[PDB]
DNA sequence: TGCCGAGGCCGCTCAATTGGTCGTAGACAGCTCTAGCACCGCTTAAACGCACGTACGCGCTGTCCCCCGCGTTTTAACCGCCAAGGGGATTACTCCCTAGTCTCCAGGCACGTGTCAGATATATACATCCTGTGCATGT
DNA sequence: ACATGCACAGGATGTATATATCTGACACGTGCCTGGAGACTAGGGAGTAATCCCCTTGGCGGTTAAAACGCGGGGGACAGCGCGTACGTGCGTTTAAGCGGTGCTAGAGCTGTCTACGACCAATTGAGCGGCCTCGGCA
């Protein structure tokens, strides 16, 4: 039997599901952001990827990826990204 | 029947033409709500009003 | 003969939605020209891509990686 | 309704409202799929296609023409002219580098 | 009990998706444990952010879903979402409205 | 009049140096990058490849200028000819 | 100190530029224009170049700083290494 | 003390095997170990794309063949694939 | 044990000039994969040379025909734009010092 | 009815761009390395990719029917050509400045080096989550 | 009546935990090179002006497109065939890891020649008056 395929499916539901409660969205609207989700991780990662090698550092990391968000993303756009990883990471090595 | 509400729109465009008061991308002028902003274009829109 | 199946309503439809008002008649016979090497230019690149994989069918996924190679993406076909 | 067919070159803005508000794709599935099968077996012959990637393919192709002519407007408009000719479309696709 | 990292930074976005998807698509031989929550809440913040204003065009053209227009709409009108996919095109997703101002009547 | 820019063009393409003078340039380079942080270092290398990424821009914008100016039949480039091949080529709407 | 130092493109050397591109007569207008196109240039390389500096923990732009700048905004430039 | 490690001497060696009597300025040979080095990563990068396409975890001559021939514009690809299939024929015995 | 004196270099075993050894090592290092197949580094030397061999060939002959003796950046731009084949693959690159391809729009040209 | 002017054509005079000759020092070769550090041979090892299958899904290859594509003529909006005006870009000129050379200063910094510690990859078992699925239901 | 949303089962993935080891944060020494400013120089640029010629404009006339007309062909619409494509397996050739040996690629050195770089000359090429005749109007 053919194996499951793979997607974002699910999470962009469920962003979905805590910004428009009340609204849906098209399996041809999900099929270009699951599309949207994959090139934008693809560039992020791809693009952090060059720095680490500028920098001769084996480790992509968060100290890192903060660059690529702020090169990638134009204005406001980028600083809003930047808060959010912030405010991600500051919730995550609180916890650990 | 009630296609003519989707029809009106377009009636009305159709009178804005005549008139030619139109945007800059020939649309209907239609009203900014600014709950309907983002916080990121909230942020955007009040560092352009400064 | 196949090209001429880019009838002329259709290149008028495609000039109104990229908002021109008015088509000289000129435009049908060089346009089929433009469409013709864009076609050309991503088959060239799918078909190698479907080449290198094996298989012979051409898939969603070989031409949505040569528009990609292009700088010319595309949403929907599972990027 | 008063206007109708009001300054002849007017009908063509009701068809850019009509072509721009709506995502129909603009040329017939069928004539588009014979242009690629008859184009891709110059290089190579008995090829299939999946039934989607063909539409890829027309989706790619028609927002490419749309592109192509939003900016073939801009160099009939900036000429002077509200017609667009062969000399626009070569000035545009120079400009983006893709012909010379 | 388990718990997912992604609950734990406060997150809908998979952590270990992420995670696993940053050592496998070769980005280099070592990943950082905060990289994959880092990334994950930029991916979370953008997908937020396009459906926030597609879903509010949908809303706005009387639509009780989201359908590839109203992700055009919000990709095109926003300058900066625009300067980020100038280079994408939108399966079935036509166009911004744009009539060219001289093509106008006087 | 009208012949010796013909021979200025001829002059400046044979020629490969600099068109714009270091100090001034170098001078712009830091009174930009002066407000994304204070205080930079710039490797007297950097202000050079900075230098020739920016004059092969400009040459390669008034290069497509002129094809808008020819095509809009005059001779004289203007600024509806740089909007135009910008707002064509991308770093604009 | 800092100025507004704009004004150091000065018209002659945008005359040579567009003579190098051969343009045959320029309207007044274009000079300041230019300057701001020129502006806008050097501001989206700059705003690259220093955030790969921010990132090395560096305070010294290298010329490999702007090199890759210029690589991810699609204007490759070889003659500085890398 | 450092390193810089540089394509120059064999771009130099290439040189003195098409043009024995020629010569190159160094800011020349600054100008090919940047393009020779762009090259690289343009194909490397393809191949590496093209073998996550397909899910394989390495990449070999048929990938790096195909990268090429994606990637090079027309007649130098196909003179190209002959060169690289000349040498890995070469090497392999 | 015992090794061969001279067990000779991947290039010239292959019969190339650029560094088999070198493209080997930039693969793995680089991190494109995590297996990097004996025969892609040679096939990729082998297409670096190929490319530098035919950039080379057009820009001595222009330098000679430009009278100098030594390639000069100038000398490079003049090659590269000259061939429709390189200009397509170098598109999106400036030389750094090159010039430009010397040209007069035929609509400025007196009479 | 004998002449001379308007018009065409020839000859030498003359001042701009071009290809060429000279010499000095910038920057290439051509070193010898030396020296060290990649690259390679010889191993043994695990795993990934290949070759053989077959089952099942997705694409080729043929059927009916209304809309769109075509070809029709009409006519009017528009483009292309044009004359004429006058704003502004060129070209030349003078004087001032600031761009470039260069020199020497002294500090701020990139870098190499050595230490060492906490960070991450490895592997493992456990458990919970996400995918595929049946079918309720809403656009 | 379909396209989306929710509940059920399960298998493959994520997390907790143990565990080893090496990346890179770190502290310091370190010498390089940048930012700096002084002093000086002349080539280049800002402002003035004449004056040319281009671009902008109003206006006319020709022809090519929009436009509505009616006709018919061909695109969009569902069956039956079969060749493929993805798993699934079992196998063998491939590539890595590993570490001593030594070939070669580099930096810096010395040191040198020689290319080619400015500056200076000697053409050829351009456009131009001084001299002679007739075609053509005429006393």
């Amino acid at each position: 039997k053919r194996s499951r395929k793979e997607s974002y499916s699910i999470y962009v539901y469920k962003v979905l599901k805590q910004v428009h409660p009340d609204t849906g969205i098209s399996s041809k609207a999900m099929g270009i952001m699951n599309s949207f989700v994959n090139d934008i991780f693809e560039r992020i990662a791809g693009e952090a990827s060059r720095l680490a090698h500028y920098n001769k550092r084996s480790t992509i990391t968060s100290r890192e990826i903060q660059t690529a968000v702020r090169l990638l993303l134009p204005g406001e756009l980028a600083k809003h990204a930047v808060s959010e990883g912030t405010k991600a990471v500051t919730k995550y090595t609180s916890a650990k | 029947g009630l296609g003519g509400q989707e029809e009106e729109e377009e009636q009305r465009w159709l009178d804005a033409l005549e008139k030619g008061e139109l945007d800059d991308n020939g649309d209907l002028k239609k009203e900014i709500n600014e709950r309907l902003l983002t916080a990121r274009q909230r942020a955007l829109l009040q560092k352009a009003r400064s | 003969d196949n090209i001429q199946g880019i009838t002329k309503p259709a290149i008028r439809r495609l000039a109104r939605r990229g908002g021109v008002k008015r088509i000289s008649g000129l435009i049908y016979e060089e346009t089929r020209g433009v469409l013709k090497v864009f076609l050309e230019n991503v088959i060239r690149d799918a078909v190698t891509y479907t080449e290198h994989a094996k298989r012979k069918t051409v898939t969603a996924m070989d031409v949505v990686y040569a528009l990609k190679r292009q700088g010319r993406t595309l949403y929907g076909f599972g990027g | 309704k008063k206007p109708h067919r009001y300054r002849p070159g007017t009908v063509a803005l009701r068809e850019i409202r009509r072509y721009q508000k709506s995502t129909e794709l603009l040329i017939r599935k069928l004539p588009f799929q014979r242009l690629v099968r008859e184009i891709a077996q110059d290089f190579k012959t008995d090829l299939r296609f999946q039934s989607s990637a063909v539409m890829a393919l027309q989706e790619a192709c028609e927002a490419y023409l749309v592109g192509l002519f939003e900016d073939t407007n801009l160099c009939a408009i900036h000429a002077k002219r509200v017609t667009i000719m062969p000399k626009d479309i070569q000035l545009a696709r120079r400009i983006r580098g893709e012909r010379a | 009990k388990a718990k997912t990292r992604s609950s734990r930074a406060g997150l809908q976005f998979p952590v270990g998706r992420v995670h696993r998807l940053l050592r496998k698509g070769n980005y280099s031989e070592r990943v950082g444990a905060g990289a994959p929550v880092y990334l994950a809440a930029v991916l979370e913040y953008l997908t937020a952010e396009i459906l926030e204003l597609a879903g509010n065009a949908a809303r706005d053209n009387k639509k009780t879903r989201i359908i590839p227009r109203h992700l055009q709409l919000a990709i095109r009108n926003d300058e900066e979402l625009n300067k980020l996919l100038g280079r994408v095109t939108i399966a079935q997703g036509g166009v911004l409205p744009n009539i060219q101002a001289v093509l106008l009547p006087k």
